[PDB]
């Protein structure tokens, strides 16, 4: 648990950090919610400290400073396949895209779509795509 | 050749007989005039809309349409006088160009304007109807806003047998420009031109090139499509057709390389041809700007920053006058601002253009 104790310290420290009126968020919240967890820990009596027991230590300290479409999935696919190139295949992005679990159908559909949005121009042997 | 027959048929001032793009509009329009002219009543009608969107040949199609009606006894005969605002030197001087164009006589911009008066507040010989034609409308404004004031109030009157329709790009004209009285007499007979769309455009360019196999349909379609996404007029779509065959001459390339030709800004590769002396101020600009934040600098922390990064790249020593005559040689391109006719060495320096292409240009 202690890469997720440093991953949430890091995320109250940040937004400690990003507001002026927050309390100073030193090494002593750390201690204080390591504290809180080995006290929630003794209370459930048990002899090692869950996760849950984390949790709610960090449920309390915020409560107390607050008292204080397939066409989008197709779209990024096909955006993943622009690494350097104007132009596209077509057989790798609907096999791309049909790896990810959709039908060539709307395969179809997202292109049509997005070539409406002049977007890119596909060419009429439907062999590369031309992004605009 | 093809190549010769397309740009022809491409040219601007090849206008076609009459294409029902605007055809509704059209229509519109020659029912309105018809009217006025059946009833013997005049009228006043104000049309707005962005330029390209072929609202001059619309009207003159229209007016060729009645004169060829008139030839054929089913109008009754009628005057017709066209003016353009900005092809006039003074605006009193229209009175005398309307007059002259009726009667023939030379008269001073006061008395034609009376002589025009008692023409049409007087109960003269019958006259055929006088259909007027005024363009580009918002150059004719005064700040007395007479002469505005008499052409939208003279057909009101009923001897006058008068017909006006006033072209203008602005629809606000007549609300945040036109007074009270007149503003409800051009009220609610506002016509709007939108632009083309896509499929207009495409339209447009296909009957341009009726029986011509010259251009692939997929650039046809791309340069209609990037007309659309950044103006919607027909006269650029034009050049850059017209283009495009120039540089084929030399596919879909030859149009990209005419419309990111004609349309993109030169300030980048200027920058990158710049010489060395230039780019090293340019740099020291620009670390001045990031030290203090500000976007206005005198010419003194400018130069200091210059000798520093002059000393950093082992540079020789820069005298004042040199960097004096760089400054102006980058002004006078209107990279930077600067008045240095008097002042010297307190100029204030404000970049013309934004400073990330700064950083994309300086960067490679
Ligand atoms: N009905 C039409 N269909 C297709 N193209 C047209 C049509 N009418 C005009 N055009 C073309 O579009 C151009 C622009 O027409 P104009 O009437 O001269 O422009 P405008 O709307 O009057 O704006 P300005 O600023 O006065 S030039 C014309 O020169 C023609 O080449
Ligand atoms: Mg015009």
């Amino acid at each position: 648990l202690a890469d997720y104790i440093t991953a949430a310290y890091v995320e109250m420290r940040r937004e400690a950090w990003a507001s002026k009126d927050a309390t100073y968020t030193s090494a002593r919240t750390l201690l204080a919610i390591l504290r809180l967890s080995t006290a929630l820990a003794r209370l459930r009596m048990v002899d090692v400290v869950e996760k849950e027991d984390v949790n709610e230590a960090i449920r309390l300290m915020e409560m107390s400073k607050d008292s204080l479409r397939p066409a989008d999935v197709i779209f990024a696919t096909v955006r993943e396949l622009v690494s350097g190139g104007r132009s596209v295949r077509f057989s790798e992005a609907e096999q791309r895209c049909v790896s990810r679990g959709f039908t060539p159908a709307q395969f179809q559909a997202a292109l049509d779509e997005y070539e409406e949005l002049n977007v890119w121009q596909v060419n009429a042997s439907r062999t590369r795509i031309t992004f605009v | 050749s093809v190549l010769e027959e397309a740009r022809l048929r491409l040219h601007v001032s090849a206008v076609p007989e009459s294409l029902p793009c605007r055809e509704q509009e059209f229509q519109d329009i020659y029912n309105f005039v018809e009217s006025k002219l059946l009833d013997h009543t005049g009228g006043c009608m104000y049309i707005s809309g962005v330029p390209g969107t072929g609202k001059t040949a619309t009207v003159h199609e229209v007016i060729r349409c009645l004169q060829q009606a008139a030839q054929a006894n089913d109008v009754p005969p009628f005057q017709y006088i066209e003016v353009n605002g900005m092809k006039l030197t003074e605006p009193h001087q229209v009175y005398v160009q309307i007059l002259q164009k009726l009667t023939g006589q030379k008269a001073t911009a006061n008395h034609a304007a009376e002589l025009l008066a008692k023409q049409f507040c007087t109960r003269g010989s019958p006259q055929e109807t006088t259909v007027l034609l005024v363009d580009e409308l918002d150059l004719l404004w005064t700040h007395k806003q007479d002469i505005m004031y008499n052409l939208f109030d003279w057909p009101t009157h009923k001897e006058a047998r008068l017909v006006v329709l006033a072209i203008a790009n602005t629809m606000d004209l007549p609300e945040r420009i036109m007074m009270n009285r007149v503003s409800s007499r051009l009220g609610l007979t506002r016509m709007c031109f939108q632009p083309y769309t896509y499929s207009q455009l495409q339209q447009i360019l296909r009957s341009r090139l009726k029986h011509l196999k010259a251009f692939e349909d997929d650039a046809i379609q791309l340069v209609a499509r990037k007309v659309a996404a950044l103006s919607g007029d027909a006269r650029r779509c034009l050049d850059i057709c017209r283009r495009a065959t120039e540089i084929c001459e030399f596919t879909i390339a030859h149009s990209m390389e005419a419309v990111d030709e004609m349309f993109s800004s030169s300030y980048i590769t200027a920058i990158k041809n710049s010489s060395v002396l230039e780019q090293s101020f340019l740099r020291a600009i620009l670390a001045e700007f990031r030290r203090s934040g500000l976007e206005e600098a005198t010419f003194q922390q400018i130069y200091s920053q210059h000798v520093a990064l002059c000393r950093m790249e082992g540079l020789p020593y820069p005298t004042m006058s040199e960097t004096m005559a760089v400054c102006s040689h980058l002004g006078s391109c209107r990279l930077l601002l600067v008045e240095p006719s008097r002042n010297d060495l307190l100029l204030r320096v404000r970049l013309n253009v934004s400073q990330d292409d700064v950083l994309y240009a300086l960067k490679d």
